[PDB]
């Protein structure tokens, strides 16, 4: 479905150059993701650690289908940014159920909306978008060593792509470029380890690895030495992809580059499908038994990245200033708690890792959101910062500044309060869902005699959390640098807005000013709900947690 | 190797080696008794000699190392020329023939 | 050894060494390709019973049946130098003129079919073989039982008739 | 008569809560043992689309030109028909992978064949293709309902590897030729 | 000027396509058919030749096996099944033939 | 000028023959193949034509029980 | 020795045998005019040697993507007897597949320089 | 668990139908009977467990 759909939204892009047309591209994407749910959730009756599908070339697993379904919900709300205007003007006027259905509101909105913005003018960027879901999606349900090639590429072409989108940016252009060069740096490391996999194992299939891999687990001529060291360098490549120290260093460049409303599916969907296709190479190949093998484990990689990305996430973030380099560090923070919850292989700390990687996700989204409808939010609002005068690429990054942030709860206090909560999950502090993710991640590494990594951890958290504070200190304890529009807000001039029925008819003309303009809907309804997610978890807990209590069982069952 | 597809459309050398693997696998293995896959160890071993042929490499080194300084020692009386080794099994060559055999 | 095709042979290995005098000895098949490609249909007119027990026997000892199916092999080679004396002390002229034919066309059936023709009546009338080729479409006339090769490099005379064994001229 | 043998191939065992029938049921018999329920939820499932494309249009016009729309629809219809298909197809296959209630499937299956058994019939059909091309067919397809949401597939080849032991048809209709017989006599 | 009308060369052109179509069916069917002929006659032949084969084969595997137990005292095990491996090396002279 | 597909799908063929013959042509072209599969399999057997069977790429090795010969044994060589 | 290895020896020697005979016996007068670049007449600016313009760069793009999909069909076309109508499909997957691609070139207007 | 079930036991039915050597694919009936066992058990044990849903009406 996600393929039909992307090449029958091909067909008709094929045949528009008209550019009106995005918004209701990108409308149509969201109809799309939503089939492919159903579809999904129609896939989730029956238990099993796999099936091989397309000739044992692809698998499904409960597992699988659960993050393809987060996938295409976390797809379906980004793709909002995309499919309605920023900015609406409501009227208590304009407000019943029967004036929505039956009543038509006529005034100037090009302005208003911002019709004709960059963000509403590309016409194939949902085309690129699915076409990275689609490679996300593969890579989790890959059984081969040539898909996973060909679905990473997928995953990474479509992902230089959507960098290099805003053309006329020369910021977009150079991280787009970074971006490419690096990845296929990355990419040529992954080919490496699956092409010395198959040519040491005469195998394509990881499932034949797999039982290579088990017989080899005892307790003279043939030492299955190559398993563990090229898992190494296929582990290598991916560590780059998720932005692991220490191969972080593109994207808190790459991230500050991009467009914002980019920035928030380029950040966020590639982690969640790495992060599940690593989670059962790391299973499967698991030594039971200590031996020679166990002291090569490739996933001593995985150990050495997250107590990097611990250190190097919350220290190189102290000093950043700009708001995106500050959330690409935060990040790199982290996936070391990931990284360690995927290194522990138990039953634990696949729970906590199932956990911890969606609420971060649905968490960090909640971070752009409230970054994009920051900027959107100050256009009735003027500055005279000679600092705020030189940023460049304004449009594509509205804010780009921590101190662009200072004393917005004195301009939107409610708004401001979301993100206190946001980043407040991010420290860990309860009864936030960050702090439950991050208690189980250290739960199950303290089970399991990681105490050295806990206490790593526990530590960086402080330190990270300092710059977390100065995000809150700026928004909270300073006054505001941008003041309301004089000439929007002047009680001389205003603009007319008619009420027409349902044919044609006036029932009422109204002269509306700057106040009379509010964030559209689809994006405060978003934010309140995964504020109210992230405040209430205490109450809403069991279902969710136990979704990863069945999914674990099932993956270490039999 | 695994596939069961070689370069001339008929199936791969190491197929046979590799479907008696994971035979012994799926019929020795489970989750009652996970040593018996303990019995796949030499059945993998096959497996990989097939695959690399070290150890079949090893042997004929030994035993060409071995078989070449007896030639030496042994005792050489005439050699058979070229033209007499393409002479064996002719229509009307019977005397290269026996000669080849020292017969 | 190996049945990969070579790419940079230049010596062959030979072994001088005998087959021990337990295993039986059978005489090998003297005949070249196309003397073998011309009787081929008469080998399995009368051998294929064999032809298909030392296939079978050898599937029954998978990896091993080389060494486990050696008596099944001295019997085919038995029944195919049967079948070559036989087209020898009868149909010579017919054999040679047929696989001398075949050496130059490129060993390709369709080139030579007068020669197989009156050869075919000659094996059928003194061995009571026939050429039998499975699956053959019904809806058209045999293709070795064809007057016009498409493929044929020289047309068939009009007075050259294929034979069909039964009916008379 | 007995074919001697009735699980030839090796297939996977997925625990599921309803007997299997088909691991890879033809395209045919997917439509022909389609309930009418499958009908009005694969027909609500495309009208979803367009109708889900038209309401945003109401609360939140996009404010496209003069033709946009009408070409906007014609992809959201496409896409809701495709997808309700997809949908319509999934509800009775998942039935004949024993991942829904599929008594009366199971029901109408155990006679179909019967039939086919009782009439000499081959169970699932004659394929025009080779019988290695027929492997290669069943192992693409079977359980391949379960990936429609990312890549779709149908059975289109008649070939005979299913994942059930085909002896139950076979017992049924020996005793349904011996109750026959035995009716038969007393004429 | 007909000869350059574009009607009757698009009826000569359909003509000769459709003709020429015709006796490509013939052709390819005629020949899968002789390729069937060719298969069933080298499908005869498989038997005798590799049974002489198997006994070069056998042949070859039990001298080297002698001329191991010889040189090297006792036999070495490449593989730890029963079956025949056909040699991807083999022991050879120092030197060629003498020519 | 131009005629709209949707608007009058008819129109737009003849325009699309006349004026862009390469493009349209292509696609009636690419879709009668399509309709060839669908429709000339039929007709090939409703006429009688028999798809012939496939040629032997590999052995074809026999099933059932072997056979139990007698001949051509090793007392029959001299 | 192999014909094709001879034939690649001849046609190098060849090429060889007619260039040495120009460098030996052609008169050789090499002068400061006679060695300029030709500008039909009259000396220019140097320019060959920066960046120049390509108007048809993008269908060097597309080439190399439509060549890698021709020769994916290479193999299909000597093996036809095989894939038979369930290998024809897939085939025709991948080509209809690639035609969209196409037909966004065609519609986009990608290749028609102006 | 350290035992892998094959998410594909199909690839035991793997291998080209062309040039094939005389005795080269090795017997699988154990495997086969395996399957068919691992089959027998599952539908043997949901025709149980649904018999106990009716006794319970
Ligand atoms: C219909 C034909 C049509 O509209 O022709 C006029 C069309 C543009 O005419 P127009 O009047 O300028 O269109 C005005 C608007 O653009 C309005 O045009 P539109 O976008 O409303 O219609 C264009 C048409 C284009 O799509 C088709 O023609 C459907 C095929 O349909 C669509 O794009 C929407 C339906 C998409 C169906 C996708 C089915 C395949 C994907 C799933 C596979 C499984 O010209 C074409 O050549 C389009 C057809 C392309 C055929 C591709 C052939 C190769 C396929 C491989
Ligand atoms: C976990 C927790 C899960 C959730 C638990 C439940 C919590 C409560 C959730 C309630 C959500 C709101 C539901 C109602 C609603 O949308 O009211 C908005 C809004 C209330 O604000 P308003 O200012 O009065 O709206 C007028 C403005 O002009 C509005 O103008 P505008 O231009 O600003 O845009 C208006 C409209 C434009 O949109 C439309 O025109 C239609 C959009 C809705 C389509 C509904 C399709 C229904 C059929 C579906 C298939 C069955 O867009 C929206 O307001 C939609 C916002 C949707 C935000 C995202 C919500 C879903 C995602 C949840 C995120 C979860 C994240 C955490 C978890 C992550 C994963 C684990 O009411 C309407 O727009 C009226 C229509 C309401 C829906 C149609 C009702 C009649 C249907 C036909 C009979
Ligand atoms: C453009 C769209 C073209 C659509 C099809 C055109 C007409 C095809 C012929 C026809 O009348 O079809 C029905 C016709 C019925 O024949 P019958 O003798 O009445 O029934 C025989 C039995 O089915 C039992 O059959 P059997 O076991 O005796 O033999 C097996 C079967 C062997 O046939 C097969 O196995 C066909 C393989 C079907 C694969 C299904 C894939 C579905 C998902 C597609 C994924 C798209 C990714 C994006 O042999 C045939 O029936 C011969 C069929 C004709 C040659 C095969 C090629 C036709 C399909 C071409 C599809 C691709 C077109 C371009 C797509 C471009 C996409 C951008 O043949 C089929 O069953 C083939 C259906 C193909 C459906 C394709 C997918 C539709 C969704
Ligand atoms: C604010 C916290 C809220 C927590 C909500 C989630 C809690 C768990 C939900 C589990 C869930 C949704 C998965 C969504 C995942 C989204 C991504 C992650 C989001 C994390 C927030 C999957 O449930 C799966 O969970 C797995 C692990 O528990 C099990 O293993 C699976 O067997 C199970 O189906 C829903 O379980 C249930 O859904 C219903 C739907 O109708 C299914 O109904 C059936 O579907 C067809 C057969 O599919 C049938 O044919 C159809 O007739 C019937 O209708 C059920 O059958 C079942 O599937
Ligand atoms: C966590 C959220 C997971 C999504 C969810 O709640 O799915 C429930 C359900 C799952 O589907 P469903 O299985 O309830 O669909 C109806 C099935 N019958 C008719 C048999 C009862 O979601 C929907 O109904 C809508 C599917 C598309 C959703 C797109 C995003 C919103
Ligand atoms: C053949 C045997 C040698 C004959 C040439 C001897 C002297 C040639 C001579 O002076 O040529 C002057 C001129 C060129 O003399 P040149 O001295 O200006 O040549 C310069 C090239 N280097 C520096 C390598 C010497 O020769 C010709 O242009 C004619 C050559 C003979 C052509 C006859 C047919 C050839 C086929
Ligand atoms: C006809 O009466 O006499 C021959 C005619 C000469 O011209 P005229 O007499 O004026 O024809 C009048 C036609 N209304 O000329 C003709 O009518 C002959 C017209 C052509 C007839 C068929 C030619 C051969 C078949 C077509 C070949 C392939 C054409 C396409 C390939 C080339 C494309 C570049
Ligand atoms: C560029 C290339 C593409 C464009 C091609 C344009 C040319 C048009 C022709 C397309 C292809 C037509 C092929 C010819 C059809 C044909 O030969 O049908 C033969 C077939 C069976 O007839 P058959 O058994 O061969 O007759 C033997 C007589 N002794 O007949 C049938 O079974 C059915 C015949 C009617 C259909
Ligand atoms: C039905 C008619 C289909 C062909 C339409 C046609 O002739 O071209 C339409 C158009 C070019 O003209 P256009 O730019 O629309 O001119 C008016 C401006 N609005 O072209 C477009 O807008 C679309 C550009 C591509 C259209 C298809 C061209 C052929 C596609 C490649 C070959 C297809 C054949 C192989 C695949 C099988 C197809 C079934």
């Amino acid at each position: 479905m996600i393929m039909i759909s992307i090449l029958s939204l091909l067909l008709s892009t094929s045949v528009t150059l008209r550019r009106d047309m995005s918004i209701l591209f990108n409308r149509i994407s969201i109809i799309a993701l939503a089939y492919c749910i159903l579809h999904d959730t129609m896939s989730l009756s029956f238990i099993s650690k796999g099936i091989g599908l397309h000739g044992g070339l692809l698998h499904i697993t409960n597992l699988t289908q659960i993050f393809h379904i987060f996938i295409f919900i976390i797809s379906i709300l980004i793709l909002q940014l995309t499919s309605f205007y920023p900015r609406k003007v409501w009227i208590p006027e304009y407000s019943s159920l029967k004036d929505i259905f039956f009543n038509k509101i006529l005034y100037y909105r090009t302005k208003i909306i911002n019709k004709m913005g960059e963000h509403m003018k590309i016409i194939e960027y949902p085309l690129i978008l699915l076409f990275v879901i689609s490679g996300a999606v593969f890579l989790i349900s890959t059984n081969d060593l040539v898909s996973i090639f060909l679905s990473i590429e997928l995953q990474s072409y479509g992902l230089y792509l959507l960098s290099t989108i805003y053309r006329n940016s020369e910021l977009s252009t150079t991280g787009g470029l970074i971006y490419f060069l690096l990845g296929g740096l990355s990419s040529c490391f992954i080919l490496l380890g699956t092409s010395l996999l198959y040519v040491n194992s005469g195998t394509t299939s990881l499932d034949g690895l797999y039982i290579l891999n088990s017989i080899s687990d005892v307790n003279s001529w043939y030492k299955p030495y190559y398993l563990n060291f090229s898992l190494l360098i296929f582990s290598i490549g991916f560590l780059f992809k998720v932005s692991a120290a220490p191969f972080h260093f593109w994207s808190p460049d790459v991230y500050d580059a991009i467009p914002t409303i980019v920035t928030t599916f380029v950040a966020i969907i590639a982690k969640i499908s790495i992060f599940i296709f690593l989670l059962e190479l790391v299973y499967y190949t698991n030594s039971n038994a200590n031996s020679y093998l166990s002291e090569f484990s490739w996933t001593y990689a995985l150990l050495i990245s997250s107590l990097l990305s611990l250190i190097i996430g919350t220290v190189v973030g102290l000093t950043q200033f700009r708001i995106k380099r500050l959330l690409a560090y935060s990040t790199i923070s982290h996936v070391g708690f990931i990284l360690l919850a995927l290194s522990v292989s138990s039953i634990e700390s696949t729970q906590a890792f199932i956990f911890y990687l969606i609420q971060y996700s649905i968490s960090n989204l909640n971070a752009f959101f409230i970054l994009i409808t920051i900027g959107f939010s100050l256009y009735g609002y003027v500055t005279n910062n000679k600092e705020y005068k030189s940023l460049l690429d304004k449009n594509n990054s509205p804010i780009q500044l921590i101190s662009q942030l200072k004393g917005y709860f004195y301009i939107n206090p409610l708004l401001s309060l979301s993100l206190a909560i946001t980043i407040f999950s991010f420290v860990g502090v309860p009864p936030l869902v960050g702090f439950f993710a991050k208690q189980m991640v250290l739960s199950a590494a303290l089970d399991n005699g990681y105490i050295f990594l806990s206490l790593i951890a526990i530590i960086t958290s402080v330190i990270g959390a300092v710059y977390y504070l100065n995000v809150i200190k700026e928004i909270f304890f300073y006054s505001p640098e941008h003041e309301v529009n004089p000439v929007l807000n002047e009680s001389d001039s205003n603009f007319s807005l008619r009420i027409l029925n349902e044919k044609n008819v006036l029932i009422r003309s109204v002269l509306l000013k700057g106040r009379n303009i509010f964030i559209s809907s689809p994006f405060s309804i978003t934010i309140s709900i995964i504020t109210n997610v992230i405040l209430l978890f205490i109450f809403m807990n069991k279902e969710w947690l136990s979704m990863g209590t069945i999914l674990v069982q099932i993956l270490f069952s039999a | 190797m695994a596939s069961g597809y070689g370069l001339n459309g008929g199936p791969s050398r190491c197929f046979p080696f590799w479907q008696e693997l994971l035979a012994c696998y799926v019929t020795n293995s489970s989750e009652d008794n996970p040593d018996g896959k303990n019995k796949c160890i030499p059945v993998m071993e096959d497996y990989y000699e097939c695959l690399h042929h070290r150890k079949e490499a090893a042997r004929v080194r030994a035993l060409q190392a071995a078989y070449r300084e007896a030639e030496a020692k042994k005792l050489q009386e005439n050699p058979p020329t070229a033209g007499q080794i393409r002479n064996l099994g002719l229509l009307n060559k019977e005397e290269d023939t026996k000669k080849v055999h020292c017969a | 050894m190996a049945t990969r095709k070579p790419a940079f042979n230049q010596h062959v290995l030979l072994d001088t060494t005998p087959l021990p005098d337990s295993i039986p000895k059978v005489k090998e098949i003297g005949a070249s390709s196309a003397p073998l490609l011309s009787a081929s249909f008469f080998i399995g007119a009368r051998c294929k019973d064999y032809n298909d027990d030392y296939m079978q026997c050898k599937n029954e000892n998978p990896g091993r049946g080389e060494f486990e199916c050696l008596k099944e092999g001295r019997r085919v080679t038995r029944c195919a130098r049967s079948v070559l004396k036989d087209i020898n002390t009868h149909c010579l002229e017919q054999f040679r003129a047929h696989w001398q034919c075949l050496d130059n066309n490129n060993q390709q059936l369709w080139q030579c079919r007068p020669a197989e023709w009156k050869l075919n009546k000659c094996v059928y009338e003194n061995l009571k073989l026939e050429k039998v080729i499975p699956d053959q479409p019904k809806n058209s006339t045999p293709v070795h039982l064809r007057q016009r090769q498409i493929f044929a490099h020289h047309a068939i005379p009009p007075w050259e008739r294929p034979f069909i064994p039964g009916q008379p001229e | 008569n007995t074919p001697t043998q009735t699980y030839q191939f090796p297939s996977k065992t997925v625990k599921t809560d309803y007997p299997l029938i088909d691991n890879d049921p033809h395209f045919t018999r997917v439509i022909r043992y389609a309930r009418p329920s499958d009908y009005a939820h694969g027909l609500a499932a495309a009208a979803a689309g367009p109708a889900a494309l038209w309401l945003m249009e109401r609360i939140s016009p996009s404010q496209v030109g003069r033709g946009g729309f009408a070409k906007a629809m014609r992809l959201a219809g496409f896409i809701g028909l495709a997808g309700g298909f997809l949908y319509f197809y999934q509800r009775s296959i998942l039935r004949f992978y024993g991942m829904s209630e599929n008594a009366r499937e199971v029901e109408m299956d155990m006679r179909e064949m019967t039939d086919r058994v009782k009439a000499g019939l081959p169970l699932y059909g004659e394929s025009r293709l080779s019988p290695a091309m027929q492997g290669v067919a069943a192992r693409q397809s079977r359980y391949s309902a379960l990936f429609f949401g990312v890549m779709p597939w149908f059975n289109f080849v008649n070939h005979n590897q299913h994942g059930v032991d085909t002896a139950k048809y076979y017992q049924q209709a020996e005793r349904e030729l011996e109750a026959e017989r035995l009716a038969r006599e007393q004429a | 000027r007909g000869l350059f009308r574009p009607r009757p060369l698009l009826a000569g052109a359909a003509v000769l396509m459709l003709y020429g179509w015709y006796k490509l069916v013939k052709g390819i069917r005629e020949q899968n058919e002789l390729a069937r002929e060719k298969m069933w006659a080298r499908i005869h032949l498989i038997p005798l030749l590799q049974a002489e084969e198997d006994r070069d084969h056998v042949r070859r595997y039990l001298a080297d096996q002698a001329r191991e137990k010889g040189l090297l005292g006792e036999n070495i095990k490449v593989y730890n099944s029963d079956r025949y491996v056909r040699p991807t090396f083999a022991v050879t002279p120092s030197k060629p033939a003498q020519e | 000028t131009t005629p709209r597909f949707w608007s009058t799908p008819l129109k737009y063929c003849r325009w699309a023959a006349r004026e862009r013959p390469a493009l349209f042509f292509s696609v009636v072209i690419g879709a009668l193949g399509p309709v060839t599969l669908a429709t000339v399999p039929p007709l090939r057997r409703l006429i009688g034509d028999v798809d012939a069977a496939p040629i032997p790429l590999t052995y074809p090795i026999p099933p059932g029980p072997r056979k139990q010969l007698k001949g051509y044994d090793d007392d029959t060589e001299d | 020795m192999s014909a094709m290895s001879i034939y690649i020896i001849f046609v190098s020697i060849i090429a060889i045998l007619f260039l040495a005979i120009d460098l030996i016996f052609a008169p050789h007068n090499p002068y400061k005019e006679k060695l300029s670049a030709f500008e039909c007449g009259f000396h220019s600016f140097s320019q060959s040697r920066s960046p120049f313009n390509i108007s048809f760069f993008i269908y060097g793009l597309v080439f190399l993507l439509l060549d890698l999909e021709i020769l994916l069909l290479y193999p299909f076309a000597v093996s036809e007897y095989v894939n038979s109508a369930y290998g024809l499909a897939a085939a025709l997957i991948f080509i209809g597949i690639i035609t969209i691609g196409f037909v966004y070139e065609l519609g986009h207007d990608a290749l028609k320089v102006h | 668990s350290r035992h892998i079930e094959l998410k594909y036991p199909e690839v035991f039915s793997h291998g080209s139908p062309f040039n094939v050597p005389a005795g080269f694919y090795p017997n699988l009936d154990h495997v086969i009977e395996h399957y068919r066992k691992q089959h027998l058990e599952e539908e043997e044990r949901k025709a149980k467990k649904l018999a106990a849903a009716a006794a319970a009406a």
